[PDB]
């Protein structure tokens, strides 16, 4: 996360750091008390593409709270992951809940309207490239679909699509997606932030909710907008698949 | 327990009242409320014998970040 | 007890109710439930920790004589 | 008691049977846990008139339900014995309750109205002047308070009254006793009968109260009436009695 604010008080207890076995830290989010949301991405880090599920959940490791080692059961990928870059971690014993230690609720309304301030929480890398030794937090505001559509491929009409990210790399975006652009300055998502959740405050409810799971996490504020999965496009897979 | 005193030609008949701790909540189809009978079983009006769970509560961050 | 089971980050609050047997009535001024609270102790809202007492009934024979 | 029906169902666990250091058999009545009433003239049986309360309770012995013993404490006579022949007997030990031991309640109305019907259970004697095997009892209407003092007596006038008994011994007449006539035959109370209760069932509550006690028992079905103790005119100092 570039800029931003530390997370000092701990007001993130869903945030769990995932490292692979090459050393490189991601996000996931707790949103049960043996469940969490990550990218499919995050799990073929430091892997081969032709690696399956069993093969990827030994070689994790994987922390709540304060530096909270939890033992994993197995991963399950989402069956497309290609267009909807998500993937589920069971652990092996229930998670015990506390102040620092507790799941995100899935949302049962549909928040990601383009304007609404969502709090995005990381362990990526800061503004000197190292991945930061406290956790951060940043406020996003969802961008334009199409703005976003036109800014990291050639327009809507799909003849007439081109590359033109401004980090080389393209974000995959389509019906399960959303953005969100620049807060007010260049702070931003960036390598390592991707499986955190794109949390949304319920006024009404006084309730957190994941409205996403960051995706693409390589914007780091050189281009516009980082790209989240809908957790409404996915709730379906997700409550089938915890049973079981 | 620890044993309700007991008074002549008088009896008790035990209850019991299950409750969830931090952060936690009570999920139960019943009032939580057990009342132990003469087969040394704790019976709820009416989930039976059913005992309730103790799930954990989803968003309600203790310290939560400061407001937008 | 017979020990009510304990649920995973749950606890339970005892109570109990006082009853008279045959042939007596209860004398209390709160209606016999006690609560057990932190201090070991069984208190009804509100007689305090006063405990109950079994009166015996009078003049309600069980065979009674043969109507007039 | 002379004729009558036998206690076969067990109808009276008020009554109890005391017996004197000579043999002698009178009756008391349990209204308490832990209190009988019965008269004075039992309780200075085979005694002389000098002798006091706690000359006479250890002389005594005292049977409740089916011949079960019961340890006297004391013995209280009523402050005016000689024109209210009661006496209180306290137990040591509570009495336990069951379907044979049962206290007789104690009543709030009056109900010695000159016809109505009361049961008299006693351990008396019977058509052969002898002490009952069993427990007996009789249905006995209240009688008609002049024409008991013209029976017993002279007259309502004091300055005309004489003996008149046809039993010879007369009964104490005052205004804390009312008379019960022949039920319809010759049957009656006598010897040993008194300290029974004259029990009247209150069909509204459905509930059996002592209105008098039997003081005069030697109207051997060839006087009239028995005499009893209104209940409802000692009540205050019972209360006052058995506290303490
Ligand atoms: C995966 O992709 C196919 C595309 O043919 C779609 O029909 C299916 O529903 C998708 N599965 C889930 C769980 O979204
Ligand atoms: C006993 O007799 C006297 C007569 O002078 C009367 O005043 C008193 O109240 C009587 N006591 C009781 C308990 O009835």
């Amino acid at each position: 996360i570039l800029g931003g604010h530390l997370d000092a008080k701990g007001s993130f207890p869903w945030q769990a750091k995932m490292v692979s076995h090459h050393n490189l830290t991601t996000g996931a989010t707790l949103i049960n008390e043996q469940w969490l949301l990550t990218t499919a991405k995050n799990l073929f880090l430091n892997h081969s593409e032709n690696a399956t599920a069993k093969d990827i959940a030994p070689t994790l490791t994987l922390y709540v709270g304060k530096k909270q080692l939890v033992e994993i059961e197995k991963v399950v990928l989402h069956p497309n992951y290609s267009q909807v870059d998500i993937g589920l971690i069971k652990l092996k014993q229930k998670v015990s809940v506390n102040e620092r230690v507790m799941p995100i609720c899935l949302p049962s309304k549909d928040y990601a309207e383009v304007g609404r301030v969502g709090y995005v929480s990381g362990w990526g890398r800061n503004a000197n490239f190292k991945f930061t030794d406290h956790l951060k937090y940043v406020m996003l505001p969802v961008a334009d679909q199409d703005q976003c559509i036109r800014h990291y491929e050639g327009s809507t009409v799909p003849e007439k699509k081109t590359p033109k990210s401004p980090v080389g790399v393209q974000p995959i975006l389509n019906e399960h997606t959303f953005c969100a652009g620049m807060s007010k300055y260049q702070e931003d998502t960036c390598y390592g932030d991707a499986g955190s959740a794109f949390a949304v405050h319920d006024l009404e409810e006084d309730t957190w909710y994941a409205t996403g799971i960051l995706s693409f996490d390589k914007s780091c504020a050189v281009a516009e907008y980082g790209v989240y999965v809908k957790v409404t496009s996915i709730q379906d897979w997700v409550q089938k698949t915890i049973a079981e | 327990c620890p044993k309700p005193p007991e008074i002549a030609h008088g009896y008790v008949e035990h209850s019991v009242r299950y409750q969830c701790k931090n952060y936690y909540k009570l999920r139960t189809e019943g009032d939580g409320v057990y009342t132990l009978n003469n087969e040394k079983q704790w019976i709820n009006k009416a989930v039976g014998d059913k005992l309730p769970e103790c799930e954990a509560v989803c968003g309600k961050p203790k310290n939560p970040a400061n407001p937008v």
